[PDB]
């Protein structure tokens, strides 16, 4: 190992799984299921055969409100989804024993395509999956129905939209959890370009599994960005363990203690008492008023304790009102209170508080943003906190009783339908702990 | 563990602490019957049915979530009542409650709250049924409010940083509330958005500056300067430095420079 | 009588167009031009202002005027102007053509009206829509509606700024004030009006025209934001919603991403630019900006009116300035809309097609494309052989390659009604033209033409697209003149053959039918002539805030 | 006498600034403003032109004028103007400030001269450089130099278009005509001139000023291309090289990528924009555009002159229009350069520092930063407590947060000479200001301030940068007003403390010292006042091609 | 100096720019710790390595390079392996024709 830190693994039901596990067993660099998550995200594309069929039938291609008169094609695509899946599989498969997967979603109206991992091994980036699926779909549809050479350009427009004129996938009927590299805010942000609702639809609205998935991708993205190098690796590893993976049952214990009659303030008092009890923080100096100013014994661990309390604070506040709008305010004042309660730095040293400031603004102003669900780690408003703000947001959309316009249903209809079927994607907490147990003795 | 709430060695830092502490019953100064309060909010009328957005929680087949069910929802969420607002513009001239002050009190005393702090305004979004309940007992009837220095506003909130009027009221470009020369009390003739109400609602007598100075949560050179609160300045300087060193190097050795 | 261009040639040159020989070096240089004379008289007069710094002097480098500095007759007009008058910098009509597109952004209203009636619980009624429409006409030009102590934009600088409405729902149309409405039933022939409404549906759209000055000070990316910023404020005011509530954020995202229709989209980092720039405008979208479809019954006139607009925007402004600069590409574009040369060739092709296949009488096949495209090309180049003055006019081979291929492409579209079929036709014309005169365009003109035949009917990701959705950012098309403007014309031809009301976007077609627009999009060629004669009054001038 | 702002406050309000109480609703609404009166008289007069369409009406929404619509005195001037006169749309000087930057592009000449003497075998001599310089002054504004039958841009539209030269090599300077040269030895004090030449070296640079009209019709990305396009032609002409040879391609790549210095760089896809836009301009580069360093010996005046320019460009034009639009953010910026409020606070901080540490007398440490930043902040907010009219002036808390923090930051830089130390100082001011008045800015003002302390001295890839190289695209800074313009001021303060000739780029500093520029970059605040009084004559107007 | 990240880092990475970013950080941490660079001087170390990033989305003025240019500068999607200068193929091969043609063809056809 590298670090002496030992963590007790707990599941989505607050039940002990294993004690004294090395902290690095949950590292993206060592956990096999985190390696699986990334690999599968990078290679899985959602296909809307019903959408592609409707687009051709009507001539409605290449963006919204766009209709080309005199270039319509009536093809029974959905009816013959089984032949299209057999053709797509055959065009992408390298060997009969490889991981290539082509499956039908919602009775062949939709489709799930997974490129063989080897294609990505010889690929420089993730967009290969969209591009190879787009081509395989075109070749399949054109050959199956003997589409005329002069009608064939409309098939491309039905699948990829307005590309290549637009550098992005405008009006495309195929989607990936990852947005195009052109739309990245910063370098390495690729894994951060996942909508909050996508995490919520994939998890099937389960809080612990939503927090885990968002935290896993967000903290794995920190490693890509070079934000978890040297002194910071431990800060991000403990952040992933306590905030997203419910280490030492911290997240659940705080929710259990403040579920009935607790407020954000009580959650703050609970995490401070817990942190002080485990010796992660000690009293530095007593001020004239009798106010005890605390200092961290373990900087990276105090931040992780605070980060876990932040998730508990949103579960308790957003869960009391059964609304996801409170999240921006909960993330803001959990950090604001924790600082003027102890004198210690908040989650991500003010970065999570700052992220929430802008998040409150854009989820309530005329300049931009929107509902809490449309945001992501690659969004100019929510990209400032380094993997600590997006996971608590996911916990809020989960408890919301449909008080949003851009709710999971309207934004993650196609995307959610695919990955919710994959075992490791819907329940990530359950499998990262199994993945940690499989490597815990080999490190 | 006994919580500290807020650092500081002045009365202002103590008033901020008393506002945050859920065990400190704030001094009742007026009685504003529930029927009249909802009217100033201008959302619905008394002796009427609560408009709903989503059906009650019991009427929903939601997927299983062990953690979600631990959080006991408020009555407003239980029967699927709509979520509405109530905003306050607080005068910088010794108003009993202040923007960030309000926000940390709400997050300490009330459950499932959506608060929003701005310089000129403070917005609180909550379940209509539970909102109206605290908006009267806590937000208006106690020392947390003053009819002249706390303007109930929806739009055109301008006035917080403006010099007061002839009779001690804050600037209000929409004339929601007027000073009554007869009663010596402030009467809201319009709601927070600026719609005229058929029956004007009286809020009560204006408090003199002398007592507002003893309850206010704002530091002023006229009252208690922030220069005097040497303790608050110490903690702010620390929060600043801990953030600076935390961004540079998150180690225990780096933090020896505090 | 005979060829359409002969009238124009006889006016440009006082010699027989068929005459192989002429007199040169007898014109006294730049002095022969009343325009070059003006430029010198201006540069001389401006010497004081620039201090000592030298300026424009025709004696530097090449002595212009050794040949006859020929004027240009606008196609379909009796207006003969100097070449310099057709340069975008010197023409206020060309500048307003672009300005009127840049400042345009179409926004959906149904999404907002749904949020109003569902989560906000505010009823939407025609009278309320009419109130909103009056609020936005005060807000959009820079007028205050919500906050106290607000400074405002001078109304005299933003007189061209307005916001209008249009709907496919005929019931809602009769119930909206005529001043705020773009009436589909009154601006379009009822054959076209029914096709537009059928495609649009019962949906309601807002066209916001940001002031000209905004895009002049700033850029095309400002436009959608300016519109969204003021749409939100007008919705807050008209419906008396909270000034900063949770529901407001749904309007900002809808007005900036979800239900917003821009003219152009963003461009990649190499040619980095925001949306609503000429590079992001697809060919079909530009065809839909031109309004000759609802004014003329002539399918050739309609196609050649889009060629003019396209050649001007894409090669003079876009490739000529944005992507290059300086003297620019004025005559690379004028060739496609002056002296009725492309007009004559296109009418020949129409007549050829009409009598052999009939307009929209042949399903696209390689035999049809190859027959028409070869016929029109051979005819075009033969006219250049017959008339030495026609060759002297279109001196640059690129101008000839563009014109001859545009006629070929438009004619293939006249028979097939398929934009890719006409696109394929263009590329055969190019390689035929090369083998005919043993030359084509400039050094790097046929990059897209040699790639053309293979990518025209391709299915590969960066090779495929129906011409309507191709544009200045399509890989092969992203660099060279004498192509883009003509592709926009080949796009229109496929739809003019079908008698289609629109080519790609019916919203854009409706939007640009508004008489409140400064530029007359129904007669682009005549409008260019009006600007060349300094008779066009543009918007965006700063007279109310500058010394006289 | 006493505070600097008291004179201005006594002129704005006819009451005692210390008076807590005043009279309202007695001003007769918008009628109190001679400017709102003009706007109505304009909108009424323009009703005919717009036909039936309603326009600007102050009766829609909020009734402006219920309080006193206060005027603004420009800092360091006796010019009191209406607030509306300080809106970029209504101010031609503010428009020319930006236009003069956008149309600027600096190109290296040594690389070209090397290609000439090595692969081409053409000797470069001062007389040849002088010939090139005359050719580029004809070519750059749209004049023909190589081809026959070329149309040209009207010299009367491009009178502001010129190309100049500057060099660190003093020997080459004496040998170039004074009309083409930007003389470092004559425009800058010899202490500064030696520091510039030392940093630049014996290298030679060309400053090309593309005409104002170009950036108005097109965008900032056009500028470098327009310049490169005409640089190449002038090199072909002056040195009589082949019109399209292999060696020419070396000049195009050098003039567009290798030896070219732009004002701003491109922006990511979300806020997609080409180079030479306000979002791509780093704070240090903007500090170097301002010329008060070579005119004033006052380090506070120099810093506050960059704050004015920065606040205007970044919050009024950039965030106010490009990124938003409508009524905009005029008073979010005016607060930082009007009524001598930031001036008084900054001078206090300078005096505090001068007597405790001495100007540039303390190496940056957390104890220094925390001492100065707390002192200046407490002083600033106390002035707001003492004078109710000062609080009524800076009504918006964001304006106060920006002003109080800018003074704190500039003062930390006065002692340390480190831009990040002053940056750190700003963020302590912000969190102190929040705890003082229990409020800060607008709903989402302190996103960058809460992230601030941690990212100010960070080393992480998207968190680290010396303030000189940060800008509107720095992640935390990319959205909010009352920050950017003041960061440009904190940057200048670190260098004004050191008596540095420049902050980041000496080429840009030299480039903007030219008297041939329309806007006077040495006195930005007085220039803004000149535009507010409609006394500023900008370039880019279309009088020579429009009806009178 | 030549830096090669462990292949596992790229296995858990979405794209190639991780190599530039992790090297940039490792260099900063190394230089700052080795010479005990002051906290206020430390921002200059980032500017010396990564140039003007993050203000510029690309590696402008960076003293670290990769055969692959940043994803922001891609013409089309999947073009990442194509962002290799002709001279880079020629310098790597040591000007050998067959090996230059092979390398360029390999990357171009793999792309
Ligand atoms: C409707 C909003 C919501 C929003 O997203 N932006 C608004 C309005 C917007 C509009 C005003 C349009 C109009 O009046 O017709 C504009 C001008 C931007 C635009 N869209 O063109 C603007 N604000 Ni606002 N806005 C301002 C400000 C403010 C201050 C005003 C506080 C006070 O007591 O006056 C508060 C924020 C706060 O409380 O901290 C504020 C909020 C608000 N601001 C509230 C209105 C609050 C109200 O009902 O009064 N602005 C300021 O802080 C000063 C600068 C001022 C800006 C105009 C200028 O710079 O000239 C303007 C900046
Ligand atoms: C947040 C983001 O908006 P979107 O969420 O993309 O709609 C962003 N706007 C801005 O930051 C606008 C800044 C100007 C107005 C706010 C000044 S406080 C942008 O367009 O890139
Ligand atoms: O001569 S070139 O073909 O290089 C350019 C013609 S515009
Ligand atoms: O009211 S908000 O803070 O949302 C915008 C102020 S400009
Ligand atoms: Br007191
Ligand atoms: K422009």
């Amino acid at each position: 190992v590298k670090y002496e830190d030992k963590i007790c693994l707990y599941n989505a039901k607050g039940e002990l799984v294993e004690e004294n596990v090395p902290l690095e067993a949950i590292s993206p660099l060592y956990n096999p299921t985190i390696q699986k998550l990334v690999k599968d995200i990078k290679r899985t594309v959602a296909v809307n055969l019903a959408g592609i069929e409707n687009a051709l039938k009507t001539g409605a291609v290449g963006g919204k409100a766009c209709v080309i008169p005199g270039r319509t094609l009536d093809l029974p695509i959905v009816e013959n989804a089984e032949t299209i899946m057999e053709y797509v599989d055959k065009l992408l498969r390298i060997s009969p024993d490889d991981d290539t997967s082509v499956k039908l979603i919602n009775d062949g109206k939709q489709m799930a395509v997974q490129l063989p991992s080897k294609r990505l091994e010889v690929a420089a980036e993730y967009s290969i999956s969209m591009l190879n699926t787009a081509m395989a779909l075109k070749e399949a549809i054109i050959k199956t129905f003997d589409v005329d050479m002069f009608d064939a350009p409309m098939v491309h427009a039905a699948i990829l939209g307005r590309y290549p004129q637009v550098p992005d996938y405008m009006g495309a009927n195929i989607a990936s959890l990852l947005g195009a590299p052109t739309n990245l805010e910063g370098l390495g942000y690729a894994l951060r370009n996942i909508m909050v609702n996508h995490y919520v639809a994939t998890t099937k609205k389960n809080i612990m599994n939503a927090v885990a998935f968002a935290s896993i991708m967000e903290q794995t993205a920190m490693f890509e960005m070079g934000d978890a190098i040297g002194s910071f690796e431990r800060l991000h590893l403990l952040g992933l363990a306590y905030q997203g993976l419910n280490a030492d049952n911290l997240v659940i214990d705080l929710v259990k203690a403040n579920g009935k009659n607790g407020t954000v303030g009580t959650v703050v008092a609970s995490i401070v008492e817990r942190a002080l009890e485990d010796g992660v923080i000690t009293e530095d100096k007593k001020m004239p008023s009798g106010f005890v100013l605390y200092k961290p014994v373990d900087v990276a661990k105090w931040n992780a304790y605070a980060a876990a309390g932040l998730v508990a604070a949103v579960i308790v506040n957003c869960g009391a009102a059964r609304a996801a709008q409170n999240v921006a305010s909960t993330i803001l004042y959990y950090n604001d209170i924790i600082e003027y309660e102890t004198g210690l730095p908040g989650v991500d040293f003010g970065r999570a508080e700052g992220t929430a400031v802008g998040f409150s603004f854009f989820s309530h102003s005329i300049y931009g943003g929107g509902g809490p669900g449309i945001f992501n780690g690659n969004h100019i408003v929510t990209r400032h906190s380094k993997g600590f703000a997006i996971p608590p947001v996911c916990a809020a959309m989960c408890v919301d009783a449909g008080t949003q316009m851009f709710s999971p249903e309207k934004t993650s209809a196609l995307v959610g339908a695919v990955f919710s079927a994959i075992d490791e994607f819907r329940e990530p907490l359950k499998y990262v702990i199994d993945g940690a147990l499989a490597v815990k003795d080999k490190i | 563990y006994k919580p500290q709430f807020y650092p500081g060695e002045t009365k202002i830092a103590q008033n901020r602490r008393n506002h945050m502490n859920p065990e400190v019953e704030l001094e009742k100064l007026r009685e504003i019957p529930d029927e009249d309060v909802v009217k100033i909010m201008g959302h619905r009328q008394p002796g009427e049915d609560y408009k709903t957005i989503h059906p009650p929680l019991e009427e929903m087949d939601l997927p299983d979530d062990y953690v979600r069910d631990l959080v006991e929802p408020i009555n407003g969420a239980k029967e699927g009542h709509r979520i509405r607002y109530i905003q306050f513009a607080d005068s910088m001239y010794f108003a009993p409650a202040q923007p960030y002050d309000r926000a940390r009190t709400y997050m300490w005393r009330f459950r499932g709250v959506d608060t929003g702090t701005l310089s000129g305004r403070q917005v609180i979004e909550m379940r209509e049924s539970d909102l109206e309940a605290l908006s009267k007992n806590f937000l208006i009837d106690t020392a947390f409010f003053d009819p002249a220095r706390c303007g109930i506003r929806g739009a055109t909130v301008h006035g917080h940083s403006l010099r007061l009027d002839e009779n001690g009221l804050m600037f209000d470009a929409l004339q929601r509330y007027v000073y009554d020369e007869k009663t010596g009390h402030v009467v809201y003739v319009k709601d927070q958005v600026g719609r005229p109400l058929d029956e004007p609602v009286d809020v009560g007598e204006l408090l003199p500056e002398e007592k507002l100075r003893e309850i206010t949560t704002i530091y002023r050179k006229d009252g208690v300067p922030m220069r005097e609160d040497k303790e608050l300045l110490t903690i702010v300087k620390r929060i600043h430095r801990a953030r600076t060193l935390g961004g540079f190097c998150p180690t225990e050795d780096t933090f020896k420079q505090l | 009588e005979k060829k359409l261009f002969l009238k124009a040639l006889k006016e440009k040159f006082e010699e027989d167009p068929k005459e192989k020989y002429t007199k040169f070096y007898v014109f006294g240089g730049w002095r022969q031009s009343a325009r070059k004379r003006e430029f010198v008289e201006a540069a001389e007069k401006l010497a004081e202002k620039r201090g000592g710094i030298p300026f424009y002097n025709p004696d530097i480098g090449v002595p212009l005027g050794q040949r006859k500095l020929m004027p240009y007759k606008l196609s379909g007009t009796d207006y003969i102007v100097e070449g310099d008058d057709l340069h975008f910098m010197n023409n206020a009509a060309m500048q307003q053509f672009w300005d009127d597109i840049r400042r345009t952004v179409i926004v959906g209203m149904d999404t907002a009206h749904a949020v109003l009636e569902k989560r906000l619980g505010v009823e939407v009624t025609p009278e309320t829509i009419n109130e909103y429409m009056e609020t936005i006409n005060h807000a959009l030009p820079g007028g205050a509606v919500v906050q106290e102590h607000m400074v405002e934009v001078h109304p005299a600088l933003a007189w061209d700024c307005y916001a209008k409405i249009f709907t496919g729902d005929d019931e809602l149309a009769d119930e909206i004030d005529k001043k705020f409405l773009i009436d589909i039933n009154k601006l379009f022939p009822e054959e076209q009006a029914e096709q537009l409404k059928a495609a649009i549906g019962k949906r309601t759209y807002q066209v916001s025209r940001v002031p000209t000055l905004v895009g002049r000070v700033c850029d095309g990316g400002t436009i959608a934001r300016w519109s969204a910023m003021q749409i939100g404020m007008s919705f807050i005011t008209a419906y008396k919603l909270c000034a900063g509530e949770a529901a407001i954020a749904d309007f900002s995202y809808a007005a900036k991403h979800a239900d917003v229709i821009q003219m152009g989209t963003l461009l990649p980092a190499r040619r980095a630019r925001g949306p609503n720039e000429p590079g992001g405008i697809p060919f079909g979208i530009l065809a839909d900006v031109v309004q000759t479809t609802r004014v003329s019954d002539d399918p050739v006139e309609q196609s050649l009116e889009v060629v003019a607009s396209g050649a001007m925007l894409y090669d003079q402004i876009w490739l000529g300035s944005y992507m290059s600069g300086g003297v620019g590409f004025t005559q690379y574009a004028t060739a496609s809309y002056t002296d009725d040369i492309l007009d004559d060739f296109s009418y020949y092709g129409y007549d050829y097609v009409e009598k052999k296949y009939g307009i929209c009488g042949a399903k696209p096949t390689m035999d049809v494309v190859e027959d028409i495209a070869t016929e029109v090309t051979l005819y075009a180049l033969e006219c250049y052989d017959e008339f030495p003055a026609l060759l002297e006019d279109h001196f640059g081979g690129s101008q000839r390659a563009a014109v001859a291929a545009a006629a070929s492409g438009i004619s293939v579209c006249m028979a097939t009604g398929n934009s890719n079929a006409g696109l394929n036709g263009w590329y055969l014309s190019q390689i035929l033209h090369k083998e005919y005169h043993s030359r084509l365009g400039f050094y790097g003109y046929d990059l897209q033409d040699q790639c053309g035949a293979s990518n025209s009917l391709s299915i590969r990701n960066d090779e495929s697209s129906p011409l309507e959705l191709r544009g200045p950012n399509y890989p092969n098309y992203a660099m060279n003149v004498g192509h883009q403007g003509e592709y926009a014309g080949i796009t229109q031809a496929a739809h003019s053959a079908r008698k289609d009301a629109f080519a790609l976007n019916p919203l854009i077609k409706v939007a640009f039918a508004d008489p409140s627009l400064v530029f007359d999009f129904s007669h682009p060629r005549k409008e260019f002539a009006r600007g060349a004669l300094r008779e066009f009054e543009p918007a965006g001038e700063r007279d109310p805030i500058i010394p006289a």
